[PDB]
RNA sequence: GCACCGCGCGCAGGGGGGCCGGCGCGGCAUCUGGGAAGACUCCUAAGGCGCAAGGGAAUACCCCGUGCGCCGGGGGUUG
């Protein structure tokens, strides 16, 4: 039986031994990298019995990072369908296909992604589903798509770079709107390999807040990876 | 060796298949605040057996698989190292009966 | 320790290498005629000094340490004159110096011969050291992949002519090698050569007599006639 | 005050708080051309047309963030008016982006945003074959 | 200094805290104080301090 | 170029030629460029040292998207022929790929060998 | 000229120290009248922290604040000039990592890591720059490494030797410098002053000096005359033998100070060349060059 | 609440302190123990190891002399 979850956009499936998270698919009848779909309809249609209207995908917490922190207990995140999310390190099309399932038609994804092969497969993805934009660029350089993005509501943030709060300081300077919502996904082993993870997480947690974002909530993603933390932030408010 | 290497990639592939399921069925979360007024508004805002039974067993088919794998992964390395016991030249690798260490330092030519 | 030393050629100097590892090591070198200390060449190695040899003119001297860097260091200047890199050495073991009508300005020796704790051993042209700059990666006239265990010996033709290299580890893994063709020679030894576990060998004055002395305690001798 | 503002389709110049004027464009394959001429910051036909009057100088200023493009349009003397680079002027270009839905009934009353998707698959195919496969 | 972290048991609630240092300069970490100073007398012990004194 | 964990230093190199090298006198090693693919494909390996003197760079690049795929660390030594008369083969061995077991003094410097590699990235 | 006046003092707060001193001066630009705008010079230092601050000293209080995911900073220093308007500071630190901050158009901010060391237990704690491009940092482990600051790589690794004078067979090279024709001298945990060739990063002498090591290292303007400081109370005053080329000995030493010689930094100019040497007595001692 | 002719006791918990004594995590110039360890070193001996059969038992453990192999000692004149 399929349930809405508390954040709107996203929908759980319940059974007698699982719970699963899933999402609306906007192409229904495809498929992106090989996920599980269930096909559900609307009640009143007991005579036919056929599952015709909604098809869910259902959402990868291993694969996925802001999957990872849904399940985990994250509060809000800051989006809802018809915002409009920014989307920095976008490897291959994995979450942004389902982000821009919770952002629906009304709302639209802009996917930064410098690494060309995940570009192909993000473009060769990004054909289908018209509510995202891929942008192939450098994240450290916002001036080189100031033109491609308008302002935005959300900004996600998972780039594997050692100065990613500075990424994320540069591209909310430019893009980001007044008390504006921040999700950042941080690797200690790559800001940081020697030091304690609480250390590390501390340290990027406080760049931000004297990058003038406001900390609302941390929590770590240890039963799906390891030493990977998602700071859920607001910016100015 | 080949069977031994076959059927060790079937049991990774349902080692991590029952793995995710596990973790899938069943200091960890920080939130910040201002001051300790806050804090304490949101301490007075928290003031105001089926699931047991499919995670013991899921449990236990986890443990399962991990003692399957780890047979056949020991399996495998017994095997290379009888491998290393037969070769046409002198190769280290594995223990005497005796107990003491077979290493050969010369080189392959 | 005072165990390994080497004398200069022209009978003047004589290096001691110190028992200092530490990541890289030195050698003391000392006046033969007053026995004292004149100089210290150090190099930079992970267990210290596998080697080295003096020049054929007898000034400087070439330190090849383990983990693959080799120095020439000279004595007019007392400094380091370059360090090179033995091509894929994960440790040297010994170091032979010899031949004639090298280049002028690294002692007027011709090869050298470094041999590696795996078994092979590589033979440089020393006037392709030469780029005073050395350069950083040179590439070996003939590289032996003959001998199997570390090589424990080598020693080069007073003349220039012949290389022998050996192996202590194996029974009879000595090879005997001619320059400038760089050909290990096949007609000996035979499996019937008496050399034992070779652990010191030594070509005569005129390069006439061949000696090798093994682990046993027993010297034998080889006419060399070419 | 001329500001210089770009957009996927056209400008905006909000001299005299509010808005003063404009220029438009839509849906062709020039506009890949003029993604490039402000990746440089080179002679555009809509910069031109833009800042062409036929008086004067009057007041030497023209507010434009990046540096570059600052003194790329510095050194063409079809105007000879010397613009101004960004001077911490985070204010101005957030909020005219934040509050552009005031613009959209001025210059183009429409949703222009298809273009703008067309231009960035343009852009990125356009260094997928730069990238050639 | 900062207030101490209430954890409910799940969830740990804490205080932001970067009050310590307005303008005036960062507070000396003392561990990495004292490691210089034990690489700077590393087996040597002091001389006897001062004169007639318990 | 395409070699971006390069190791550089000289004491890392020679750390990481010596744990090869214990671990060919281990049996615990896989030699060349298709015995480490099969290795991290299978997900036995460990550790993996490619070389960056490989005359076509783009023979060894296919094993740095298997490797972030399977979350293993790789690394780029100087000198093919170095990691070959490491691994004690008597030819330029251009990828090697060693591997873990349940407890070893061996696995201990696997550990803290991947520890130096995660520095190096 | 000689009045040694001293007109402020910007006091840090309780447990508080200052560890290093850098000042950056940019060169003479020139007005459109042929009027000279002198460098505007700015005060640098680090505290035992994480943390580079630059102070105001208009404000006579700190001015700004930098640091970035890494250990305690130790050691650090300005990079020479050959560029002219982008001029970036190299730090070492205690877990390795030499990271390396930017300073351009009143900014101080954590540009990007260098390089790291393999071993975790190596501690960086003396820094010196050889060219535009050479950074000679000493090391904790016996070593003296020299890294290439644009492509961030390592051109050699000298080493130095145990001390077999006590135990603790790490030696500890507490302070480099670097002569102008290129040599690097460096002063360790022996007491000893090494100088090492600057082509080829070698060593070209050994000078044992000092019985305690020494701490501080200056050298003259014109590359004359090489003073050091150690723990022993001394100082030695080092000039080269005449002759042979690249050799130096020791000229005279005596002990200036009551404490250890902790710091000591030379000015050549107007008429003017002093060392002023800082030790724990609180007495900065003038020496005339 | 107990004693309204009293201190104190049973209990809920709000904050800070002696930062006294343990625990956890981290670095630690050295020192102590272990493993690994250089190939001149040790490699158990003039013999040993492995694989596959065969025979016997304290029947979980092991021992012994058939067929293939891998080394080692000794002896050993350009085969």
């Amino acid at each position: 039986i399929v349930e809405p979850h508390r954040h709107k956009g996203v929908f759980v499936a319940r059974g007698g031994k699982e719970d699963l998270l899933c999402t609306a698919n906007l192409v229904p009848g495809e498929s992106v990298y090989g996920e599980k779909r269930i096909s559900v309809e609307t009640p009143g249609s007991g005579p036919d019995a056929v599952a015709t209207k909604t098809e869910y995908r259902i959402w990868n917490p291993f694969r996925s990072k802001l999957a990872a922190g849904i399940l985990g207990g994250l509060e809000t995140i800051y989006m809802k369908p018809g915002s409009k999310v920014l989307y920095l390190g976008a490897a291959s099309g994995t979450s942004v296909s389902h982000v821009a399932d919770i952002v629906g038609p009304t709302g639209a994804v802009y996917a930064v992604e410098f690494s060309h092969r995940s570009g192909r497969d993000l473009i060769n993805m990004a054909t289908r589903r018209t509510n995202v934009i891929p942008i192939v660029e450098d994240a450290r350089k916002p001036m080189a798509y100031r033109m491609l993005v308008p302002m935005v509501d959300v900004i996600f943030a998972d780039v594997a770079q050692p100065d990613q709060a500075r990424i994320v300081g540069i591209n909310a300077r430019l893009f980001l709107k007044q008390g504006g919502g921040l999700l950042i996904s941080i690797k200690a082993s790559c800001i940081d390999s020697t030091a304690p993870p609480e250390q590390v997480f501390a340290s990027e947690v406080q760049k931000l807040r004297e990058d003038k974002f406001f900390p609302k909530e941390q929590l770590t993603l240890e039963p799906y990876e390891r030493d990977h933390a998602m700071v859920s932030c607001v910016y100015l408010q | 060796l080949g069977y031994v290497r076959t059927m060790r990639n079937i049991a990774a592939k349902e080692l991590k298949e029952l793995e995710e399921r596990y973790v899938l069925a069943g200091p960890k979360k920080i939130v910040f605040f201002e001051g300790v007024e806050e804090r304490q508004q949101a301490l007075e805002k928290q003031k105001a057996r089926r699931k047991q039974l499919v995670l013991e067993k899921l449990a236990r088919k986890v443990k399962a698989a991990r003692k399957k794998l780890k047979a056949l992964a020991d399996a495998e390395y017994e095997l290379e190292l009888q491998q290393a016991k037969m070769a046409k030249t002198a190769t280290s690798g594995g223990f005497t009966k005796s107990g003491r260490r077979i290493k050969v330092r010369e080189r392959k030519r | 320790t005072m165990e390994r030393f080497r004398v200069s050629p022209c009978g003047r100097y004589m290096a001691l290498v110190a028992s200092d590892k530490k990541g890289g090591g030195m050698l003391n070198i000392i006046n033969v005629g007053t026995m004292q200390w004149i100089a210290q060449a150090r190099i930079d190695g992970r267990h210290g000094v596998a080697d080295f040899a003096w020049w054929s003119d007898g000034n400087g001297l070439t330190i090849a340490g383990r983990d693959g860097q080799v120095t020439e260091w000279s004595m007019i200047t007392r400094r380091t004159v370059g360090i090179w890199r033995d091509e894929g050495s994960i440790g040297g073991t010994v170091m032979a110096l010899g031949g004639r009508n090298g280049p002028a300005e690294l002692g007027g020796d011709r090869w050298v011969a470094i041999g590696s704790n795996s078994g092979i051993l590589n033979v440089y042209d020393r006037n392709d050291l030469i780029e005073i700059r050395i350069k950083k990666y040179p590439t070996p006239t003939r590289v032996f992949e003959q001998l199997t265990t570390s090589i424990s010996v080598v020693a080069f033709s007073p003349d220039g002519q012949l290389l022998a290299f050996g192996s202590q580890h194996k029974k009879d893994a000595l090879r005997l090698v001619h320059l400038p063709s760089c050909t290990v020679y096949r007609n000996w030894p035979t499996e019937q050569t008496p050399l034992g576990r070779v652990t010191a060998i030594a070509f005569s004055s005129k390069s006439d007599v061949l000696a090798v002395g093994n682990d046993v305690g027993r010297v034998r001798l080889w006419e060399i006639r070419g | 005050l001329f500001i210089l503002t770009e957009t996927s389709a056209g400008y905006a110049l909000f001299k005299a708080i509010k808005y003063k004027e404009f220029a438009k464009f839509d849906s062709a394959a020039i506009a890949v051309e003029e993604a490039s001429g402000i990746l440089e910051g080179k002679v555009t036909p809509k910069l031109a047309s833009l800042l062409n009057e036929l008086k004067d100088e009057k007041k030497v200023t023209l507010a434009v963030h990046d540096t570059k493009l600052s003194n790329s349009i510095t050194k063409l003397p079809g105007i000879n008016i010397k613009p101004i680079s960004g001077s911490m002027t985070d204010d101005l270009f957030r909020a005219i982006r934040q509050h552009l839905y005031n613009l959209i009934p001025g210059m183009e009353p429409s949703n222009f945003d298809e273009m703008n998707l067309g231009l960035a698959h343009s852009l990125s195919r356009h260094k997928l074959k730069f990238s050639p496969e | 200094k900062n207030p101490k972290d209430k954890r409910v048991g799940s969830t740990a609630y804490r205080v932001v805290s970067n009050g310590g240092d307005p303008r005036l300069a960062p507070k000396a970490k003392k561990q990495s104080l004292n490691l210089k100073q034990a690489l700077l007398r590393r087996d040597r012990v002091a001389k006897p301090r001062g004169g007639f004194f318990v | 170029s395409a070699a971006w964990p390069k190791a550089e230093d000289p004491a890392l190199v020679q750390e990481l030629l010596d744990c090869v090298q214990q671990a060919s006198h281990y049996r615990q090693l896989k030699k060349g460029a298709n015995e480490t693919t099969k290795s991290v494909n299978r997900g036995t390996s460990e550790l993996v040292i490619l070389a960056a003197d490989t005359q076509p760079l783009s023979i060894v690049l296919h094993i740095p998207l298997i490797c972030e795929e399977k979350n293993v660390p790789y690394v780029y030594v100087p000198s093919k022929v170095a990691l070959g008369r490491a691994c004690g083969v008597s030819r330029a061995v251009i990828a090697v790929s060693l591997t873990s077991n349940e407890a070893s003094d061996l696995n201990s410097k696997i550990r803290a060998l991947r520890d130096k590699v995660e520095r190096l990235a | 000229n000689g009045g040694w006046y001293q007109e402020v003092i910007i006091p840090g707060g309780k447990d508080r120290s200052v560890d290093g001193l850098v000042w950056v001066t940019d060169p003479d630009e020139e007005m459109a009248d042929g009027k000279i705008i002198h460098g505007k010079s700015r005060l640098f230092s680090i505290g035992y922290t994480t943390t580079i601050t630059e102070w105001d000293l208009e404000k006579a209080r700190a001015k700004k604040h930098a640091s970035g995911q890494h250990g305690e900073i130790w050691c650090f220093g300005v990079q020479p000039l050959p560029a002219a308007q982008n001029r970036k500071l190299v730090a070492g630190t205690v877990d390795g990592n030499l990271v390396l901050y930017s300073i351009e158009d009143g900014d101080l901010k954590f540009q990007k890591t260098l390089t790291r060391t393999p071993s975790k237990k190596t501690k960086f704690v003396s820094i010196a720059f050889q060219s535009h491009n050479i950074v000679i940092v000493g090391c904790s482990n016996s070593t003296i490494c020299a890294y290439d600051v644009r492509t961030g790589t390592m051109l050699r690794q000298m080493t130095l030797g145990t001390d077999l004078t006590g135990g603790s067979k790490n030696i500890i090279v507490w302070a480099v410098k670097c002569l102008p024709n290129g040599d690097i001298v460096s002063g360790d945990s022996t007491g000893q002053v090494c100088i090492w060739d600057g082509k080829t990063y070698t060593q070209a002498q050994r000078i044992q000096s000092h019985t305690q090591d020494v701490l501080c290292l200056s050298v003259s303007a014109d590359g004359s005359k090489i003073i050091s400081g150690g723990m022993d109370r001394r100082t030695a005053v080092y000039e080269p033998m005449a002759g042979q080329s690249g050799r130096w000995s020791k000229v005279f030493h005596r002990r200036y100070h009551q404490h250890d010689v902790k710091a000591m930094a030379s000015f050549e100019g107007k008429g003017m060349s002093v060392v002023v040497s800082g030790g724990s007595d609180a007495s900065p001692i003038v020496l005339p060059l």
